[PDB]
């Protein structure tokens, strides 16, 4: 799970 | 200075420069501050793909970001390259990165240019694809810290050893051979360009983007274009 | 009935069915009434070129119809086709005669269709391309008066044994496979027609066109649409 | 009846009717007996890709079967297709299975047939691509236990709800429109075929196989021909 | 110095080192000393087409020239490129004159390249299509009196304004950007090349021919190459 | 000269 | 993980 | 309507 800065 | 036709896939809002408040897409027509663009939900460590299709018959340039099983981010902008650009250009991509930094990989990107001038379905061509770049990709002109050979990808920037993304960093990959994207004469020009790519970002907090661009023959990379200038303009006018 | 969409090459002005009052090009969506047209300069007894693009991006349907160093005529209709296309359909060539005649000559025919479903550069892709067509051409789908094989080329409409084309007579031309339009979870879908006519008339004054449509799969000529109906449509609504 | 040339990936050895003493690659004219052979270290659960190639200039039929960093095998045997199939016909792929089992998935598949005549540059082509099946897969014809759409694969065979292959199974996908695959008078015909397929076989000693054929256009499954017939011949003549 | 492959098209018989005693196509492996060679009808003023197809499964090089409405004459020699040629290498047409004369005109020239390695379905492709030949064509390197422009003709060799051939002459076209012609790790390599020449001798008895031909990147006209040796040996070893 | 009706 | 029958 | 020389 890898997928999020915004 | 040269002469910059691109589709930016910026991860970084620098509001100050006329960025929006958020990841966007958008169309750049000679300047860094975007004729139009639009929301982009970028998804860090997911590979995406970008399209970029262009005609003289609508003279409509549009691009279309989307990830697997995802809403996708598109944008257009009805733009006459025959008034912008000269008949002769190189294609390529370029991406960068400053105080914050993102992996700008490329793992394939396949491009076709048409044009039929009017002695009819004469047609001339233009189509080269790249799904694996080797060490020695000698049909490519790198720039900066791009470099390719790190297992079949293309590294646009700098990435450590450990495989991390540095800051400060800027790199392109034009196309050797020249392309005739418009000609007088043309019953009907177009091309399409296709690219996916993997922007990684270990601190959620990516920068700076990666960009399609289109330019005079002998662009290069313009000083202090690291970060906000995604390695394509001199200043931010 | 049929759904039918259609870019048309018009030949004789029937205003009084929203004819414009000169040769045109138009574009039909489920109508013989034509949603946009624009003049066309054509030149009886020349060979010319039809160009047809369409991409779900821009959801806008243009053609271009030149003669070798001539200006060119362009229509373009912003249309959603997921709308208005069942998801499968036929493509193919349309032609007719009435009281005046013109010989609805084709010298070639390629189309290409193009869709990327999200599931990425998953391409599905079909490509045909007809430089000649032989007596038995298998892969075709005739109706109507249209016949193959006149060395090498398709004859839309009749034409007599000296070579003169006959009043009253229609005929069409469809590919044999049915081809996948639109797809719901599609990133991006695109197609393009190209095909090289030679409209001819010894009294100059020809009627009534060729057509290039789009419809469903068991789609067949309407009873009585010889004429200004190109054999596409049952009425003129 | 029906006139077969096929590239057979052959899982189980057959040596009551020819078949050598281990998996291999063959090249059937019109004979479920290979005019030629190659061994072939399949690896059951892997994903493969084929390759048939073939140019009237040439005259010879040759064929690829790799896996990832694994060697490929290779057979060509020279042959006249001129001298064996009709000028049309239709192209597909074709498995089976008997008292031993084995899935038979087509993950993609693409096809490409080019024929140049005796006239300036005139080519015609058909070009098709599935990077992807659909449950309703119009363009493509099913014959026997053949199904699309279980997420996006072509299943040849019996596959149970739980995943497991059936055995006493067979099934055919052939592409709807006709092939026209050589001319009377064609200075260069040529095609080229590629699909990747995933053989699992869990009661491992795997069978029958996946052949890629080419046939009369109206080619339909002779009766008992399961297993060690691929779903091609009627016999072991 | 330079690496040369070439498919000649041999208008003069030049026994004096190995030419039969007519004009002929012929594969030139490091030599003018053709490794094969087959008869060659010429026509004189008549437009002609030639055909170069190599893969890498067959490792086998052939060719094929013809004209409208007559036979045609093929060559193939086998011959593994990868034991000849770098894996990087640059295409072009070369040709020449000597005492006797003819104009080497070329009308069109298309070459396709595909490469795919050991990765699933990764395939590499370079394709480019000139039906018409600018006077400012970027994308070419001319060599020698290679000009184009002359209403989008290439003419390889020196034509005086009236349009006679003139003798000594030596002219070659190179595309701009390298080609991987091969990899130490792909499944299947492959290139195809076709163009249409015309090559028409006033002083009838022509010579010298035009060559298709591969070298290392960086290759250049050999000094005192006219006649006999093409533009591409420095000597008839 | 093939080109004219209007 | 699952098989080469050699 | 130019030369086969042959
Ligand atoms: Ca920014
Ligand atoms: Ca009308
Ligand atoms: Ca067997
Ligand atoms: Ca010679
Ligand atoms: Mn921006
Ligand atoms: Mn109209
Ligand atoms: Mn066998
Ligand atoms: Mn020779």
């Amino acid at each position: 799970m890898y997928w999020y800065p915004y | 200075a040269d002469t910059i036709v691109a589709v930016e896939l910026d991860t970084y809002p620098n509001t100050d420069i006329g960025d929006p408040s958020y990841p966007h897409i958008g169309i750049d027509i000679k300047s860094v501050r975007s004729k139009k663009t639009a929301k982009w939900n970028m998804q860090n460590g997911k590979v995406g793909t970008a399209h970029i299709i262009y005609n003289s018959v609508d003279k409509r340039l549009s691009a279309v970001v989307s990830y697997p099983n995802a809403d996708s981010a598109t944008v257009s902008y009805d733009v006459d390259l025959d008034n912008v650009l000269p008949e002769w250009v190189r294609v390529g991509l370029s991406a960068s990165t400053g105080l914050y930094k993102e992996t700008n990989t490329i793992l394939s990107w396949s491009f076709t240019s048409k044009l039929k001038s009017n002695s009819t379905h004469e047609t001339n061509a233009l189509h080269f694809m790249f799904n694996q770049f080797s060490k020695d990709q000698k049909d490519l002109i790198l720039q900066g810290d791009a470099t390719t050979g790190t297992d079949g990808n293309l590294e646009l920037t700098r990435v450590s050893s450990n495989g991390s993304p540095q800051g400060s960093s800027v790199g392109r990959a034009l196309f050797y051979a020249p392309v005739h994207i418009w000609e007088s004469s043309a019953v009907v020009a177009s091309f399409e360009a296709t690219f996916t790519f993997l922007i990684k970002s270990p601190d959620s907090h990516p920068a700076d983007g990666i960009a399609f661009f289109i330019s005079n023959i002998d662009s290069s990379i313009p000083s202090g274009s690291t970060g906000r200038l995604l390695g394509l303009f001199p200043d931010a006018n």
